[PDB]
């Protein structure tokens, strides 16, 4: 159920506390990393 | 438990606030070397891993 792809070895993990006459507006971008 | 020699447990510490002050409370220490850098002023140093 949880599977995007195999060969995954992320040592660094991260935040939590989920996102979610229903917009969702979003918006992505990257700065200097 | 910790590993053998050779293969030396290796953990990357990332994303925590590192209070080096607790290191102690573990033993008289004997031996607590600390090579480029001061034992005390760990606390004023912020790093990657």
């Amino acid at each position: 159920f949880r599977v995007y792809s195999s060969a995954n070895n992320c040592t660094f993990e991260y935040v939590s506390q989920p996102f979610l006459k229903n917009l969702r507006e979003f918006v992505f971008k990257n700065i200097d990393g | 438990r910790f590993a053998s020699v050779y293969a030396w447990n290796r953990k990357r510490i990332s994303n925590c606030v590192a209070d080096y002050s607790v290191l102690y409370n573990f033993a008289p220490f004997f031996a607590f070397k600390c090579y480029g850098v001061s034992p005390t002023k760990l606390n004023d140093l912020c790093f990657t891993n």
